[PDB]
DNA sequence: TTTTTTTTT
């Protein structure tokens, strides 16, 4: 699976990424960090939204496996999660090309 | 996890996976049980066969690392139950050195520098390469605690070990090469002058026992010796290297043939982490040109955003110059090409004397180049750097070609003729290869300045 | 207790 595939509903994704930019943190009303961060595949990029402590640990630069994702329209935005029962992985940094375009992430 | 450290993010290592469970397969026959028992037990099951040779040696091997109070046995059990004398451990020594040793934990990178000392004086074979392979895991322009720490327990090796070091030509070049480099950076606290002290005593004695042997490494010595030659031995070994080089060597007959000779590769990688590498290699085959901006910022962050660490820069630029020579495809394709990886790497000096010492990192290779002895793939990016930087950035154009004429005097006053006749051959070979056509219209560029467009249009006639 | 087709205006 690659970004570009990503579709709203869709779950069970499983995919790899790298990281481009981690954004600021803002915090849920019943007192959860959630963070959004671009990252992208060589067919294009996507936000990701992560909440609680791996929000933090997550560097620009990360190639990260994605597993069990599932993708949500939030504010406009095609979104991408992580879900029950997955997790994000760090398998590595820096050397993965990607493209930033097109942004699946645009409203 | 045993041997590394990682967040609840990281990737379960298959590495460290693979180890513990021989780890554990060692554990199931040794304890609970006496020590001849043991060995008893594990002499029994290696002759099993080889695979079951291989999990017992890493077994012990991870067991010194991860088990301290256990590693004097365990070693002595190694040594005696190894078949290959210790060549699998080597390996893996080396492959947890290139590819683990950032995220190695304190106790297993204490664990790892005793066992290779206890592997230097058990004279194992293969073991002056382990040596070169964790010399390169300490990083210039990195004076944090756990760098430190590691450039003087290498050292502390070196040094309690001379006789043995003796032995390995190739380790006496790249242990002067690397401690002559991390002196540079070893000032500012009483720590690192007291390291720095010894790091000196340590270089000097193989550099006059051992001279010969240190030249192997080629001009790049120099830049070397010039950087600590403040440094009261330094100065008197200059003097004995300009006056009277015999005493270092009857073979050695001054610092021009020294000049004369191309550094060797390993050298200068050697002067890179292992990370550091990967990625300047990445960069330069798999990045698109106009697509490097955040790697830049990546690598930047991590290298390059201290204060200590503008030394790591005249590295990567020998590097980019001297190991990075790109094939034939790669040249011609939108690849992040050298020229520009330099280019980039100019403009992060925060200071004019890094400024400085990048340009003569630069120019390196163009100040004795010979055409049938160098490779013009050393000399390609300064010219490339120029050329390309005329209508963009012409504030670095302008700023190397007064480097290219100010260095020619300067570099070495009396070798003055020589290095005219470097930088001269340099330029003509340039013409010649098609690595840049025209050499003209970079001399009267209308971009350029009033003071230095005169001063071009002068030091080479061949060029208006 | 592993949050999770999550996110006050």
């Amino acid at each position: 699976t690659f970004v570009k595939d990503i579709k709203p509903g869709l779950k069970n994704l499983n995919l790899i990424f790298i990281v481009l930019e981690t954004g600021r943190v803002t915090k849920t009303k019943d007192g959860h960090e959630v963070r959004t961060c671009k990252v992208a595949d060589k067919t294009g990029s996507i936000n990701i939204s992560v909440w609680d402590d791996v929000g933090n640990l997550i560097q620009p630069g990360d190639i990260i496996r994605l597993t069990k994702g599932y993708a949500s329209v939030f504010k406009g935005c095609l979104t991408l999660y992580t879900g029950r029962g997955g997790d994000l992985q760090k398998i590595g940094e820096f050397c993965m090309v990607y493209s930033e375009v097109p942004n699946f992430s645009e409203p | 996890g045993r041997l590394l450290l990682s967040t609840s993010l990281d990737a379960k290592d298959e590495l460290e996976e693979r180890l513990e469970r021989c780890m554990s397969i060692v554990t199931s026959m040794t304890a609970g049980v006496s020590e001849r028992e043991a060995n008893d037990a594990l002499n029994a099951y290696v002759c099993k066969g080889l695979p079951q040779h291989e999990e017992i040696c890493l077994g012990l091997f991870t067991l010194i690392l991860t088990e301290p109070a256990q590693a004097q046995k365990c070693y002595r059990d190694l040594a005696l139950v190894s078949r290959d004398g210790m060549n699998i451990v080597l390996n893996k020594i080396n492959q947890i050195l290139m590819e683990k040793y950032l995220k190695l934990q304190d106790t297993c990178r204490t664990q790892l520098v005793w066992l290779v000392r206890e592997l230097v004086k058990s004279g194992v074979l293969g073991a002056d390469g382990v040596c070169m392979t964790f010399m390169k895991q300490i990083a210039g322009g990195d004076v944090t605690a756990k760098n430190i720490w590691l450039a003087e327990s290498v050292l502390d090796i070196l040094t309690e070990q001379r006789e043995w070091v003796l032995k390995s030509s190739i380790l006496i070049a790249m242990a002067v090469y690397t401690y002559l480099r991390l002196i540079v950076d070893h000032h500012g606290t009483a720590q690192l002058q007291a390291l720095r002290q010894k790091e000196v005593d340590f270089c000097i004695s193989l550099l006059r026992e051992r001279f010969m042997e240190c030249l192997m490494i080629g001009r790049d010595l120099v830049r070397l010796l010039q950087n600590v030659a403040r440094i009261p031995e330094f100065e008197l070994l200059w003097k004995d290297i300009i006056h009277n080089p015999q005493a270092l060597s009857p073979q050695f007959t001054g610092i021009l043939q020294l000049l004369q000779s191309r550094t060797s590769r390993k050298f200068l990688a050697c002067r890179l982490t292992p990370d550091m590498e990967t990625k300047l290699l990445f960069m330069t085959s798999r990045v698109r040109f106009g697509q490097q901006k955040r790697y830049q910022d990546w690598f930047q962050r991590q290298y390059l955003s201290t204060p200590d660490s503008q030394s790591l820069r005249c590295d990567l630029i020998r590097y980019i110059c001297g190991v990075v020579h790109p094939s034939n495809e790669v040249l011609s394709s939108d690849i992040l090409p050298r020229w520009a990886i330099i280019g980039w790497l100019l403009t992060t000096c925060t200071s004019n004397v890094a400024a400085s010492n990048a340009k003569l990192a630069l120019f390196y290779d163009w100040l004795f180049f010979s055409p049938d002895k160098d490779s013009i793939m050393n000399i390609e990016p300064a010219i490339l750097v120029m050329h390309h930087s005329m209508k963009p950035h012409p504030a670095i154009t302008a700023t190397l070609l007064d480097f290219m004429c100010r260095i020619i005097p300067n570099f070495y006053p009396p070798l003055e003729g020589h290095v005219r006749q470097g930088v001269f051959s340099s330029l003509n070979h340039i013409v010649e290869k098609r690595v840049l056509a025209h050499l003209a219209p970079l001399f009267d560029n209308p971009k350029l300045d009033k003071e230095l467009r005169a001063m071009l249009r002068e030091k080479f006639p061949e060029f208006c």
